[PDB]
Protein backbone atom coordinates (compact mmCIF):
# COMPACT_ATOMS: atom_id res chain seq x y z
CA UNK A 1 0.00 0.00 0.00
CA UNK A 2 2.78 2.18 1.05
CA UNK A 3 5.91 3.37 -1.29
CA UNK A 4 9.48 2.86 -0.59
CA UNK A 5 12.00 5.40 -1.99
CA UNK A 6 15.64 4.83 -1.67
CA UNK A 7 17.46 8.06 -1.41
CA UNK B 1 9.00 12.50 21.26
CA UNK B 2 10.09 16.37 20.83
CA UNK B 3 11.03 17.67 17.55
CA UNK B 4 15.02 17.30 16.83
CA UNK B 5 17.44 19.51 14.83
CA UNK B 6 19.64 16.88 13.14
CA UNK B 7 23.30 17.97 11.01
CA UNK B 8 24.06 15.33 8.22
CA UNK B 9 27.15 15.63 5.69
CA UNK B 10 27.06 14.23 2.88
CA UNK B 11 29.82 14.22 0.17
CA UNK B 12 29.00 14.73 -3.90
CA UNK B 13 29.28 11.27 -4.87
CA UNK B 14 26.97 9.28 -2.77
CA UNK B 15 23.17 9.01 -1.73
CA UNK B 16 21.66 10.31 1.75
CA UNK B 17 21.41 6.27 3.30
CA UNK B 18 18.13 6.01 3.88
CA UNK B 19 14.95 4.40 3.01
CA UNK B 20 11.56 7.20 2.91
CA UNK B 21 7.85 5.77 3.26
CA UNK B 22 4.42 7.45 3.10
CA UNK B 23 3.70 11.11 1.72
CA UNK B 24 0.13 12.89 1.79
CA UNK B 25 -1.10 11.09 -0.63
CA UNK B 26 -1.19 8.23 2.10
CA UNK B 27 -2.37 10.06 5.26
CA UNK B 28 1.39 9.45 6.57
CA UNK B 29 4.36 11.77 7.13
CA UNK B 30 7.20 10.68 5.28
CA UNK B 31 8.76 8.29 7.48
CA UNK B 32 13.10 6.98 7.79
CA UNK B 33 12.03 3.36 7.57
CA UNK B 34 15.79 2.55 6.77
CA UNK B 35 19.32 3.69 7.48
CA UNK B 36 21.44 2.16 5.39
CA UNK B 37 24.87 0.98 7.41
CA UNK B 38 28.06 3.33 6.46
CA UNK B 39 26.18 5.83 4.61
CA UNK B 40 25.86 9.52 5.55
CA UNK B 41 22.27 9.42 7.31
CA UNK B 42 23.94 6.26 9.75
CA UNK B 43 27.36 8.37 10.20
CA UNK B 44 25.74 11.37 11.55
CA UNK B 45 24.09 9.68 14.41
CA UNK B 46 21.28 11.42 14.83
CA UNK B 47 18.93 9.70 12.49
CA UNK B 48 16.87 6.92 12.91
CA UNK B 49 14.73 4.43 11.75
CA UNK B 50 10.87 5.56 12.39
CA UNK B 51 11.44 9.13 12.33
CA UNK B 52 9.33 11.29 10.78
CA UNK B 53 10.97 14.06 8.64
CA UNK B 54 9.37 17.59 9.36
CA UNK B 55 11.63 19.66 6.96
CA UNK B 56 14.83 19.65 5.27
CA UNK B 57 17.14 22.81 5.28
CA UNK B 58 14.08 24.34 5.75
CA UNK B 59 11.49 23.23 3.51
CA UNK B 60 8.38 21.76 5.31
CA UNK B 61 7.92 18.20 4.31
CA UNK B 62 4.88 17.22 6.24
CA UNK B 63 2.61 17.79 3.65
CA UNK B 64 4.28 16.87 0.65
CA UNK B 65 3.71 14.02 -1.33
CA UNK B 66 6.04 10.45 -1.65
CA UNK B 67 7.91 11.72 -4.57
CA UNK B 68 7.86 15.47 -3.88
CA UNK B 69 9.91 14.51 -0.87
CA UNK B 70 12.35 12.17 -3.14
CA UNK B 71 13.02 15.14 -5.18
CA UNK B 72 13.27 17.50 -2.60
CA UNK B 73 15.51 15.48 -0.31
CA UNK B 74 17.62 14.15 -3.31
CA UNK B 75 18.34 18.21 -4.17
CA UNK B 76 20.57 18.63 -0.71
CA UNK B 77 24.10 18.53 -1.30
CA UNK B 78 27.01 18.89 1.24
CA UNK B 79 25.48 20.21 5.20
CA UNK B 80 21.92 19.50 5.75
CA UNK B 81 19.86 20.25 8.37
CA UNK B 82 17.11 17.49 9.36
CA UNK B 83 14.12 19.07 11.17
CA UNK B 84 12.56 15.38 12.61
CA UNK B 85 10.43 13.63 15.16
CA UNK B 86 10.32 10.12 16.52
CA UNK B 87 6.69 9.17 17.54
Amino acid sequence: RLPTSII
Amino acid sequence: GPIRKVLLLKEDHEGLGISITGGKEHGVPILISEIHPGQPADRCGGLHVGDAILAVNGVNLRDTKHKEAVTILSQQRGEIEFEVVYV
